[PDB]
RNA sequence: GCCUAUAAGACAGAAAACUUCUUAAAGGGACACAUUUCAAAAGAAAAAGGAAGCAUUCAGCAAUAACAGGUCUGUGAUGCCCUUAGACAUCUUGGGCCGCACGCGCGCUACAAUGGAGUUACUAGAGAGUACCGAGAUUGAAAUAGUUAAGGAAAACUCAAAAGAACGUACAUGACAGGGAUAAAUGAUUGGAAUUAUUUGUUUUGAACGAGGAAUUCCUUGUAAUAUCGAGUCAUUAACUCGAGAUGAAUACGUCC
């Protein structure tokens, strides 16, 4: 039994690989199983707009977002995912955990 | 010792403020319109509860 | 309808005044000696008024363990635990006492009652035996007592 | 087959109303939606002009029985003091609570006010939502700092304020604005 | 300012008895304005008739207590 | 319900050098010695076994002594020492006893005792100002 | 065997998910019975679903809801939408149109949102003020 | 496997399909289209249908021109001037930034019975966490907190609601048990260091405060109001701010005073 899970900051991005994967795994790989989707994680700040205490007490929000995708494989050890980069894209990371 | 004025339609406010409509009524008993300023909210449909009917409200 | 089936189907506050008095007659929970020294936290400013405190505070703890699988005590130091306003801060919630409920804790383990689970404590065969049968008591009063909203005469 | 929805199992909606001004802005048993077990509905009756007419004229009363800073949001408090209230108000006059505050509404409520002084006449809905500010303010006042229960203060009130009697605080206030706006043509 | 029984003497009490229960509508709130005694032992004086069948509950609670005069 | 005994009622009772109302319950009674508070009244009451329900007007004479001794002999009525006022006493001796008229004067004493041991804590409680070191720029403006 | 459906139940948090199956009339929130409700004012309330076309449309349905948020009178109000949904779809799956119709007729007439979920949620609150609409007081000397 | 029922189930510990709830992607879904009326037109007001009909609501971005509005004490962004080995550089110890006759602003808690106190069952969302960070469980005990100590780089473990509700012949209108300032004698935490109390427990002390003058602030619907939870700061310290949910008013649908 083996797990995979990407994470990035970008959700159009892990689609993409979520779906390659899938596509992927016709061969050297039996079966491919639904990417499941654990809850967005959002890291928000809040600040003061002002380099000085001046003005009206205006502030702004920022936040990232994580998305977080998990795969899991049955195939062999030694083959795994192979090449298992595809020269991923910056930003979105993939990590392969087995048992 | 009263008498009731059903409204018709409504004219239009009073002193900028605005709080107080001038309605034109109707009373069922003496088919006679008259001309009174009501303390808002009101409808087309409503019908008033009037102490008196000599008073032609108008506002100049 | 009503049907019979564990403690769920009964009153907790009459459930509660029942396994205290049993405990009562049975006898076989010892009285501390600051009993009336303690309050039941840190929150409040007066010991409890009830002269049987820690019988019903024992009815209340074996039921916690009934419906949850493992306890620990901190668990039930914050379910019975009060908001802290005792100055012009506004209030925040707090503990209990944590003595009087591991005291309380390890005497229902003496009579057998509760058990120790490896991340908590549960309840045994025979201490779910009493539990129910007293339970089973306070559903056959209550159905005699009230009529069901269900068979409620139609107003 | 036929539902009949009463008050807290206790009272009916059978209620005749004497005032015809007011006989269609009062949710009473028109619809079968007014007849309610509980005077607690969550529906907006504040996206729309002329919306809280359609709201049960007993939870009317329960929602201005919520007043001031530390009685805020507490609408069970509200419930049960007035479903306790409309206990003491059968008890008292022997007739269906319910007719009683139809009543009190009626008697407690100005027909005519002043306004810069001119007098003016009062709305079929100024009315209804001063009845119920007037007679929930005196019991408020009569409850505070008092041995009495606000049950008990609400009863009494409603019960005065329903025929005639001046003791309530309602037909004060109501006779002393169309007095004033008597002098003010 | 009012100070009005704390405990029960001979002359409060038996005219506690005779004319509480022939009111229409009682609690512990008027019974204590009426016959000046405390609302705490408005309570005990209630129970005691209760029990000695002369008033009927008709709402009894943890928050209020409302009896009424009972003829049969 | 019971028509009370009218030599039962005392409308005060004269313990330890102070009368209380007569009216409260035994412990909200209990409360008017200036050395005892709520939570001791109501350890003294169950200690000495008086019901905690009875009205004080209504405790008998020998009840009443029975709340004095415990009063200012608490170590050996088997109550706590963190219960205690007074611990850890000074001017020999290690029993607090300040239930009575002397909490006063236990507190009047040593503030002089540290007025003449020209402590800062001292020395503010001779200028009237705040003790406990608290902001005395805004609050505490009582006006003179 | 055992016809049943699923319905579910929303308030501004609360959530009822309820599943009608064939039985002897009981109704169970969260293992407890109705008439068992910890806010006991609003059982009136949260039984009326019964009595707006009667307990016999009822009697052979058993019921087992499970309540997951909002607060105490939220979670009776999503009840109430639970045992209204639960009748008028299986009704619609075992039982012809028509009955559907009418008893979601009968629904309609008296109170709307038994079958329709109320929309209203919390508004997030914004800077310079300790609420949604509400603004820290201004002061000018 | 255990337990009670008249007869269904409950709990523990397995283990397999399942997708209404949950999670989250892609699409779909309202554009006032359509009816009635009002103004040939742009459009307006009901009502019905709908999850949604004020541009659907709340926010983000938000033009031209300007102030010599604040910050050179955020910057190794920076011009000119000042000091530059007895320094206005830098380091060390102690103190102050908390100092109180008073005046003003932002707030927290109250003046109680729509309440305080004693017990019982409760019910969210959004947060945050390790080479010592968040801390389960067991124990020591009156409490703070102490000695041992799992799992967790986390939908996996920690992390948990109280306002309100229910129980009693409790309190009964009295600065009373409302109020908890001010002082006292003592127990511990963080810290190299706690006196000018860091924070906090225990017992005692029981002050103004009885709804507030002239004036003045914020707010139109899950909004105000009420009480609480999380986060920022954080060795230790929230009555502050930024967020989140809990219960859910009244009053307009107006007019330029």
């Amino acid at each position: 039994n083996i797990t995979i899970t990407i994470t990035s900051t970008k959700v159009k991005a892990v689609e993409s690989l979520c779906a390659e994967v899938k596509e992927n795994g016709k061969k050297k790989g039996v079966q491919v199983k639904g990417p499941v989707r654990i809850p967005t994680k959002t890291l928000r700040i809040t600040t003061r707009k002002t380099p000085c205490g001046e003005g009206s007490k205006t502030w702004d929000h920022y936040q990232m977002r994580i998305y977080k995708r998990v795969l899991s494989m049955k195939t062999t050890p030694e083959t795994v995912k192979e090449i298992t980069s595809l020269k991923v894209e910056p930003g979105v990371e993939l990590e392969v955990a087995m048992f | 010792p009263v008498i009731y004025a059903q409204v018709t339609e409504i004219l239009g406010r009073t002193g900028s403020r605005g709080g107080v409509l001038q309605v034109r009524c109707d009373i069922m008993g003496e088919n006679r319109q008259i001309l009174r300023n009501v303390k808002g909210p009101i409808r087309v449909g409503d019908i008033l509860t009037l102490l008196e009917a000599e008073r032609e409200a108008r506002r100049l | 309808m009503h049907h019979f089936s564990n403690i769920k189907d009964v009153v907790a506050i009459d459930f509660i005044k029942a396994y205290a008095e049993h405990l009562k007659k049975s006898g076989k929970l010892e009285i501390p000696e600051w009993v009336d020294t303690v309050k039941t936290g840190m929150c409040k400013e007066l010991a409890p008024l009830n002269p049987d405190w820690i019988y019903i505070r024992a009815a209340a703890i074996a039921r916690k363990v009934y419906l949850n699988n493992g306890i620990g005590v901190m668990a039930l130091r914050r379910a019975y635990g009060d908001q802290y306003n005792k100055h012009y801060n506004p209030s925040h919630r707090t503990l209990g006492s944590g003595k009087v409920n591991r005291y309380i804790l390890q005497q229902l383990e003496k009579m057998g009652i509760v058990a120790k689970i490896q991340s908590g404590r549960s309840l045994t065969k025979e201490g779910r035996k009493d539990m129910d049968k007293i339970a089973f008591q306070v559903y056959k009063e209550h159905e005699a007592k009230v009529t069901p909203m269900i068979l409620m005469p139609m107003n | 087959h036929t539902f009949a929805p009463k008050l807290f199992n206790k009272w009916s909606y059978d209620v005749t109303v004497s005032d015809i001004s007011l006989k269609e802005l009062l949710a009473i048993n028109s619809k079968l939606k007014y007849q309610v077990f509980l005077p607690h509905t969550a529906g907006r009756y504040q996206i729309k002009p002329f919306r809280k007419i359609q709201c049960p004229i007993v939870e009317r009363l329960v929602c201005c029985m919520m007043q001031h800073g530390k009685n805020s949001g507490k609408k069970l408090l509200a419930m049960r003091v007035v479903e306790e209230s409309f206990e003491i108000i059968h008890l008292l006059t022997e007739k269906n609570p319910i007719q009683v505050l139809v009543d009190a509404i009626i008697n407690a409520s100005p027909r005519e006010d002043s306004t810069r002084r001119q007098a003016v006449d009062v709305s079929p809905l100024r009315r209804i939502n001063q009845a119920l500010y007037l007679m929930t303010m005196g019991c408020r006042s009569a409850a505070f700092r008092n041995s009495k229960t606000l049950a008990e203060c609400l009863a009494d009130e409603i019960v005065n304020a329903s025929k005639s009697n001046t003791a309530s605080f309602a037909i004060k206030k109501k006779e002393d604005m169309e007095r004033v706006a008597k002098s003010n043509r | 300012k009012l100070n009005n029984a704390v405990l029960f003497d001979k002359a409060t009490l038996d005219k506690c008895t005779k004319e509480v229960p022939s009111m229409k509508v009682i609690t512990p709130a008027v019974v204590a304005d009426r016959m000046k005694i405390t609302c705490s032992l408005a309570k005990i004086l209630l129970k005691d008739l209760e029990k000695k069948e002369l008033i009927v509950p008709v709402k009894v609670d943890n928050h209020i207590w409302i009896y009424t005069r009972s003829a049969k | 319900a019971t028509v009370t005994s009218e030599s039962e009622f005392q409308h005060m009772l004269r313990v330890c050098n102070t009368n209380l109302d007569g009216r409260r319950k035994v412990p909200y009674a209990l409360t008017g010695i200036k050395g005892c508070g709520r939570r001791y009244a109501y350890l003294v009451c169950k200690r000495a076994g008086i019901d905690v329900n009875k009205r004080a007007g209504l405790m008998t004479p020998a009840e009443i002594e029975k709340i004095v001794d415990i009063l200012n002999n608490p170590l050996n009525y088997k109550i706590p020492v963190w219960f205690l006022n007074r611990q850890k006493d000074n001017k020999d001796g290690k029993d607090s006893q300040l239930i009575a008229n002397a909490v006063e004067t236990r507190l009047r004493e040593d503030i002089e005792a540290l007025k003449k041991m020209r402590a800062h804590r001292g020395l503010r409680h001779y200028w009237g100002l705040r003790v406990r070191g608290q902001h005395t720029k805004t609050t505490g403006r009582r006006g003179r | 065997a055992l016809k049943s459906v699923q319905v579910f139940g929303k308030k501004k948090t609360a959530i009822a998910v309820c599943l009608c199956k064939e039985g002897k009339g009981m109704i169970r929130v969260n293992g407890v019975p109705l008439d068992l409700i910890n806010p006991p004012v609003l059982r009136i309330k949260v039984f009326e679903p019964l009595f707006i076309v009667g307990k016999e449309n009822y009697a052979k349905l058993d019921l087992k809801i499970r309540v997951t948020g909002g607060g105490q009178v939220a979670q009776a109000y999503a009840i109430r939408q639970a045992i209204a949904k639960a009748l008028i779809a299986y009704n619609q799956k075992f039982v012809d149109e028509t009955t559907k119709n009418e008893l979601k007729a009968k629904f309609l007439e008296y109170d709307r949102t038994l079958l329709v979920a109320d929309p209203r949620r919390c508004e997030a609150k914004k800077f310079g003020g300790p609420g949604a609409r509400a603004k820290y007081q201004k002061s000018y000397r």
